[PDB]
């Protein structure tokens, strides 16, 4: 297996490695967040007897693995390198060694985080690395350096992935596809590539100067010399704000694809939506300091930033109206990816409108750095990453691997995880509106019942994830037996109610994506002659 | 055998959107009636407690 | 026969690459370097020689990949117009990321124009904090660097036009100027402007200048690689994958240097 | 030059890995990583083995 | 004041700034609620009606009327929900004669309030610590994990300036009851005009991580009358 | 020839059950926190 | 949206004119039912004639069910009654009186 | 790379072989996943 | 304050007043540090620094004057 897997140079054979890494990281992170929630069920040291630094390090690991180590390889890397070259029709992506080095540069990040948590020092400064708390003045030990190297390697891998996506999209696109007919997901990933390209260097440089301050006995942003950490926090927010769009835009593309295919109707003005994503990507840079209203900057600056936020909100609403028009006036089959899409369009929209309400310049006085903001971003992270990944898996898994999944198991899994996520994340807004602090292992005795309901919802969610991994096992072990019998749906497209089923034998799977017209996954260097569109 | 057809292209979504807006408005008003009543009661209590101690 | 092979290798500019261990070895080298530095700067062992050797072997692996990326473009070849444009656009976006790094370094101190803050600075120019200013001190080198860039940009244009004795003169002039630049950089090794004790205003400038001293080393290494590459005479005036990269690099570095020289030197003084 | 075409023909005739350019360098570099990095990463977890176990339990 | 258990709304207002903030917040919430209700009912009626649709209307792409309607509606909606925000910012941010000024420094896991506007005996600057009472050493009847041995006082029907800062790590002066939430930069100061009109005891905590021991961290505010403030000043 | 509708009849008879069902759904989704509050010893009951 | 019925109607009859087999008949029928344009009795008669040419009575069953329930049309009935009876008794394709009581 | 049918080679699994009936590997996946949280809790404190 | 010190404020039309204490303190420290006899020129903004401005700035500036390294940019007098 070392001769072909550990030494692979194929996007086809590396997408599955991305998927395995993503699912392993996700399940480990869910168990670890289970620990975090369980020790916070009641006030006191119910399960963590002292050592609040341990709780802080647990929180940092949770946030870092959720942001950079779980979802980035999955929809950016794992889905991109198995969908974009496939939809293009090119045999292979340009210079797959970029993809291989991007993949292989991850695992030592995991080992450095695990060994940093193992040592007594730990990185307990939050997922944000705001100085001087991460410097030698407060947190010593190699833990900070290990986390810095982990984020650096993740950034390099993301940059390499964007390089490969950009070159594949621009240099060797098929003749049939052109600028005015290019599909939605590839536009989403290309715009995400632009945003990633323009966002990575600022974090790289700023964190490099932080490391240099920690090492060279200097300080550019720390007060020990005259520096001010506000500049670094502007730089960090300038990086961070495009990151959520980076993780949400390919989700937008895949959700648009699944709703367009499941509505049995074409898209609703693909030019309008691609303009919407382009505008979102271009306007994501105008709110670089909108997350830092707490300082007390000039009123004109705050007004400009809130105007920029309310301008940014408009394309999202237009795109939501676009999905709504897409689903309107069309045949509907209640299959599980459609259930994920509906849960998205409901709960993500509610979270986004709550954030728009929060986007007020003077409203951070009651909600910033409280449970309200965590209730905000947990909504969108769950909708655009967890549910989007579930939809993509249940939507391409029967063909990318040839193995089907139990429809009943999928339905019960979606129901369980949806109700668990709702019952977990809803009370957090009630905690935030009160004004409770964040990142504290122990809390006052006012909102104990909400913590208990969050804990039971977390247990529901982890049982759902156990059922999901059992579903993965069953699909990997009993796909052949499930295909023959009526345990699962073998045609996501029921024939139109005008046509006979006997003619349908030639009309099995017809949509606007080429990989669906392909047979069982062929050899890696398939596509001998590129596809042509008349 | 009615000749006029194609009139169903737009009025369905128009009536749906306008009815949804009306339902949202009336529901929000019904919820906010009690909230505004409580807010006015709290305000009146605040004025009473601020003015009763001085005099 | 010709049609089938042309169709099967035409839209496939990617070789049937062997089980190359480059990703695993480079990842292993980076992890070893990271953990070694973390353990050495603050840990249990203060060893320095072996971490230097680890950095050395990482650099050798990087140089090996860098020489292959240009050797396989000529010895192996198998390149089309599309893949050449892909490589060119990749180099453009690397230099664009470098431009963004420079922009971040500039913005680290350039956002204080009219003193919008109150305390801990907010004074342009910083009257009172007058140490040995790193401003106008290396301008004697910046002006000659501008002259060298101007006189070698058109020399490299003539290079890519002919790749002849004039190209040899251009490359020897480039070697001479980069040697002078690295020498005058190394002469200001320890005491260039001052050390970082208190009042960090020129120390940020010193660090920003220092961190960009590796781009010139990379350019010199690539120039030496191309010198040997042409000494082997396998790379003719054809698939000059290194010549295009060096001409675009020397056409962007002069522009960014002029952008640096526009401000931060006569602005605020 | 006078060796490019012949070397290309030999490489085409003998489709073998290692690219024939630096076999001695590859054989010199292959054992060095295993000798060095493994023996320098083993102490990283071997030394804190006695240090590990700080429960710091309080009641 | 004390966070009311099982709350689903804001805490009790203490200052006109907070009642104005709540007024703006509920004004915004009204339109946000009607919008979310509209979209939710749209989704529900779609999934309830077109789930049984036999033939899809797949030749509808333009929809100019709805396009212009929901292209022009969000602009005026945003304008009408942003105007009260601007007017409230203008009203609250006004520096209408702040009368009281005290220090608030974010030290390492503790606070060192310094009262320099007033004096105690003759010209001296009043200053004292604020250490959280340990949970094990708690006295009967106190609030767990937050109560302090000594807290700070404030006059009623006056105007107060809270000078917020830090020493080594960034802190936060977040008091939801009093409507003051300003970051504690290690070297930079900031001025926030807090005016109090109602008596009572207002609680609060630093909404920014301070490392590890950030769970036992006190900020207690007690509002007193002018004779009470004078008597406390003489006693201190 | 305007056979039958008279939009109002079918319009009401079709939306009224749907709007009642949606109102009941929202009432349940807002009363489950209320059910928890009632069941919990909020007033020592 | 100010689109003439005559052009697409005539396109429909012209397409049914060269109905070699059931594939083009089915696609044109699906296209006709795709629009909100309720088919005229003339195009329905042409479709039934083409179905008779290709000899598939179940296609006639499907199209009759579609005409019975395609769009609400304010729940119009007598229009449906005439549009079904004219084409039932023009030539005779007895199919509706069987599937319903089964 | 063209010697693979395209059925089960896309996963590093193997139905053939009595060493693991996809159960030892699945249990091991649980083990390696649950390593980091429990070991992180155990190294400085109790489970 | 007895609920009445100034009343209406119109010194700075814009809401933010970050760059306000410097101007209102330089003149006060000037009029203090030349004559010291009559404070009539600076008798109208007594509260602009005592209560209207963070007294931490005032105490830091006083300590800086004591140590001779002032935060602001003024002369040696
Ligand atoms: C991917 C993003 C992601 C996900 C899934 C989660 C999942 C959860 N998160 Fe977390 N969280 C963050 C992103 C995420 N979080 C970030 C960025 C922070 C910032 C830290 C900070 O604010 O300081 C944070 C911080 C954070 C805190 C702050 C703690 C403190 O104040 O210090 C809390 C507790 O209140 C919390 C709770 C939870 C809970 C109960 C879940 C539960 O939902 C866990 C159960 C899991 C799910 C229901 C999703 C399933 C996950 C999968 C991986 C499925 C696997 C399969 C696929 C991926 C295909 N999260
Ligand atoms: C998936 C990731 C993700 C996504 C998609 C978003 C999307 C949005 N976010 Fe959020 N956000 C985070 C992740 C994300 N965010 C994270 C991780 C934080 C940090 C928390 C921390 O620091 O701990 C954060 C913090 C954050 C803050 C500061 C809170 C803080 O952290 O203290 C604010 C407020 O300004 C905000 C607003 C928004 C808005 C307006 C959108 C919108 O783009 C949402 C888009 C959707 C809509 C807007 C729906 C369309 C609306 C309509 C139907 C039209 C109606 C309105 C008009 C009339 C136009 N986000
Ligand atoms: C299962 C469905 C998913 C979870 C829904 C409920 C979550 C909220 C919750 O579990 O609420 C829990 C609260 C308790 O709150 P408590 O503080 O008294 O718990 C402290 C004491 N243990 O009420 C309940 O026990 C309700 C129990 C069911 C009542 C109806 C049946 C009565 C017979
Ligand atoms: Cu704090
Ligand atoms: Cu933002």
């Amino acid at each position: 297996m070392v001769q072909r897997w550990l030494y692979s140079t194929n996007a086809k054979d590396i997408a599955v490695l991305y998927f395995m890494l993503a699912i392993f990281s996700g399940m480990a992170g869910t168990a670890m967040s289970l620990i975090i929630r369980l020790e916070l069920a009641a006030p006191g040291s119910q399960y963590l007897h002292g050592n609040s630094q341990l709780f802080n390090v647990l929180v940092v690991g949770h946030a870092v693995l959720m942001i950079f180590f779980l979802v980035m390889p999955a929809l950016i890397g794992g889905f991109g390198n198995y969908l974009l070259p496939l939809m293009i029709g090119a045999t292979d992506t340009a210079f797959p060694r970029i993809n291989n080095i991007a993949f292989w540069v991850l695992p030592m990040g995991l080992v450095c985080l695990v060994t940093s948590t193992l040592v007594e020092s730990g990185a307990g400064t939050g997922w944000t690395v705001y100085p001087p708390l991460s410097s030698i003045q407060a947190h010593s030990g190699p833990s900070v350096d290990l986390a810095i190297f982990a984020l650096h390697l993740t950034s390099i891998s993301s940059l390499l992935g964007a390089i490969n996506f950009i070159v594949t999209t621009l240099n060797m696109r098929t003749n049939g596809m052109t600028m005015h007919k290019l599909p939605l997901f590839v536009w989403s990933i290309f715009i995400t590539a632009f945003l990633l390209l323009l966002s990575l260097p600022v974090l790289s440089a700023g964190i490099t100067m932080l490391l240099l301050d920690r090492n060279f006995n200097t300080s550019f942003f720390e007060v020990s010399g005259g520096g001010d950490p506000i500049l670094y926090e502007h730089l960090f927010w300038f990086f961070g704000h495009p990151e959520v769009y980076i993780l949400i835009i390919p989700g937008f593309g895949i959700i648009s694809h699944v709703v367009s295919t499941y509505s049995k109707k074409p898209v609703f003005g693909e030019i309008s939506m691609v303009y919407a994503m382009a505008s979102i990507g271009l306007l994501g840079f105008l709110v670089w300091s909108h997350h830092m209203y707490i300082v007390g900057l000039d009123a004109d600056t705050r007004a400009y930033f809130t105007s920029a936020t309310m301008i940014i909100a408009i394309p999202t609403g237009i795109k939501i109206f676009s999905w709504l028009a897409t689903i309107h006036g069309g045949s509907i089959r209640l299959a599980t990816p459609m259930l994920y899409a509906i849960a998205f369009l409901f709960l993500f929209t509610m979270g986004g409108l709550t954030g728009v309400a929060l986007a007020n310049a003077s409203l951070d006085v009651a909600f910033h750095d409280t449970y309200y903001v965590v209730g905000h971003f947990h909504y969108v992270l769950s909708m655009g990453a967890i549910f989007s990944l579930f939809a993509g898996y249940y939507y391409w898994s029967p063909q990318i691997l040839g193995l089907n999944y139990n429809e009943k198991l999928a339905q019960i899994q979606f129901w369980l995880i949806f109700i668990g996520a709702n019952v977990i994340f809803f009370p957090m807004h009630f905690l935030g509106i009160n004004g409770m602090p964040r990142r504290i292992p122990d809390y006052p005795d006012a909102f104990a019942g909400w913590n208990y309901v969050a804990s039971i919802g977390s247990f529901i969610a982890t049982l759902s994830l156990f059922l999901f991994i059992y579903i993965l096992y069953d699909q990997l072990v009993n796909g052949l037996n499930n295909k023959v019998n009526n345990k699962s749906v073998i045609y996501n497209k029921a024939p139109d109610f005008v046509e006979s089923n006997t003619i349908f034998n030639l009309n099995t799977v017809k949509s606007s994506s080429i990989e669906f017209l392909l047979t069982s996954p062929p050899a890696v260097h398939s596509f001998n002659t590129p596809a042509v569109q008349s | 055998t009615i000749a006029p057809i194609t009139g169903t292209i737009k009025r369905r979504v128009i009536m749906d959107i306008v009815l949804g807006f009306s339902l949202g408005g009336v529901m929000a008003s019904y919820w906010w009636w009690g909230f505004h009543m409580d807010k006015i009661n709290k305000r009146e209590k605040f004025y009473a407690e601020l003015a009763e101690r001085k005099k | 026969m010709t049609h089938l092979e042309r169709s099967r290798h035409q839209q496939h500019p990617f070789h049937m690459v062997m089980p190359s261990p480059w990703p695993i070895v480079v990842s292993f080298a980076l992890l070893s370097l990271a953990l070694s530095t973390a353990l050495t700067m603050h840990g249990y062992i203060g060893n320095m020689n072996m971490v230097y050797l680890a950095l050395f072997v990482l650099l050798t692996s990087s140089i090996l990949w860098f020489r292959d990326i240009v050797a396989e473009a000529t010895y192996l070849g198998d390149h089309t117009m599309a893949v050449r444009k892909g490589i060119n656009l990749g180099f453009l976006m690397f230099v664009l990321s470098e431009v963004l790094i420079f922009a971040g370094l500039f913005w680290a101190y350039f956002h204080s124009a009219m003193s919008p803050d109150v305390t801990l600075g907010a004074c342009w120019p910083p009257v009172g904090i007058e140490a040995v200013q790193p401003t106008e001190l290396p301008l004697l080198n910046t002006i000659i660097l501008l002259s060298s860039g101007a006189t070698v940009t058109y020399s490299h244009h003539a290079l890519i036009a002919g790749n002849r004795n004039k190209a040899l003169s251009g490359l020897l002039i480039t070697f001479w100027l980069i040697v002078i630049f690295v020498t005058c950089q190394y002469i200001e090794y320890t005491n260039a402007a001052f050390t970082i004790s208190d009042g960090v205003y020129g120390s940020v400038f010193y660090a920003g200048t220092g961190l960009h001293f590796l781009h010139m080393v990379m350019l010199a290494a690539m120039l030496g690689v191309n010198y040997w590459r042409m000494r082997n005479y396998h790379l003719t005036a054809g698939h000059h994958v290194g010549y295009e990269t060096t001409i675009i690099y020397t056409h962007v570095l002069d522009v960014i240097w002029l952008f640096l020289y526009v401000v931060f030197y006569w602005w605020g003084v | 030059a006078n060796k490019v075409i012949q070397l290309q023909k030999i490489f085409q005739s003998s489709t073998k890995p290692l690219w024939w350019r630096h076999p001695r360098s590859a054989l010199y570099l292959y054992p060095f990583y295993a000798i060095f990095a493994v023996a320098v990463v083993t102490p990283l977890l071997y030394i804190p083995n006695a240090i590990r176990g700080i429960k710091a339990k309080k009641a | 004041d004390v966070p009311t258990p099982y709350a689903c709304y804001f805490q009790d207002s203490a200052t006109p700034n907070q009642e104005g903030i709540l007024e703006l917040h509920d004004n915004i919430m009204f339109y946000l609620l009607v919008i979310l209700g509209l979209v939710s009912w749209m989704l529900y009626t779609i999934v309830m009606t077109y789930s049984k649709n036999p033939i899809a209307y797949k030749y509808i792409k333009h929809g100019q009327t709805i396009e212009v309607i929901w292209t022009i509606f969000p602009a005026v909606i945003l304008l009408i929900i942003a105007f009260p925000s601007f007017i409230l910012l203008y009203l609250c941010d006004e520096v209408i004669s702040p009368a009281m000024t005290i220090k608030a420094i974010g030290y390492q896991w503790y606070w060192k309030y310094e009262y320099s506007d007033f004096i105690n005996d003759s010209g001296e600057t009043v200053e004292f610590e604020s250490y959280v009472i340990p949970d094990e050493l708690l006295e009967e009847g106190q609030l767990r994990l937050l109560d302090t041995d000594t807290s700070m006082v404030v006059p009623v029907d006056t105007h107060i300036r809270f000078v917020v800062t830090a020493a080594d790590v960034i802190h936060d002066f977040a008091i939801p009851s009093l409507g003051i939430k300003v970051d504690a930069t290690p070297g930079r100061l900031n001025q926030v005009s807090a005016l109090i009109q109602r008596e009572g005891v207002f609680y609060g905590a630093c909404s920014e991580l301070c490392g590890t021991g950030h769970a036992n961290m006190p900020i207690k505010i007690e509002a007193v009358s002018l004779p009470k403030f004078l008597e406390w000043l003489n006693e201190q | 020839g305007r056979i039958g509708e008279s939009w109002v009849i079918t319009e009401g008879r079709r939306l009224i059950p749907e709007i009642f069902q949606w109102s009941a759904v929202l009432s349940v989704c807002l009363g489950w926190p209320g059910a928890v509050y009632f069941f919990s010893k909020a007033r020592k009951a | 949206d100010e689109e003439t019925f005559e052009e697409f109607t005539a396109r429909y009859e012209k397409e049914f004119d060269e109905a070699y087999d059931l594939f083009e008949v089915q696609r044109v029928l699906n296209n006709c039912f795709s629009y909100d344009l309720v088919p005229a009795p003339a195009v329905i008669e042409k479709a039934l004639r083409a179905a008779r040419r290709v000899n598939d009575l179940p296609t006639a069953i499907r199209v009759f069910e579609a005409l019975k329930y395609k769009v609400e049309n304010e729940d119009q009935y007598k229009a449906y009654l005439d549009e079904l009876k004219d084409v039932r008794q023009e030539l005779g394709v007895p199919l509706k009186e069987e599937l319903f009581p089964s | 790379v063209h010697f693979k049918d395209g059925v089960y080679e896309n996963i590093p699994f193997k139905v053939k072989g009595r060493k693991t009936p996809y159960a030892l590997s699945h249990f091991g996946f649980f083990a390696i996943g649950f390593a980091v949280p429990f070991v992180a809790c155990y190294v400085q404190l109790k489970k | 304050s007895p609920l009445h010190t100034v009343g209406f404020d119109a010194r700075f039309p814009q809401q933010n007043q970050t760059k306000h204490c410097w101007q209102s303190y330089v003149d006060y420290h000037k009029c203090v540090n030349m004559k010291g006899e009559d404070f009539a020129p600076c008798k109208v903004f007594w509260k602009t620094y005592n209560a209207l401005c963070p007294l931490d700035w005032i105490e830091k500036w006083d300590d800086q004057r004591e140590k001779g390294i002032f935060a602001g940019d003024i002369n040696s007098d």
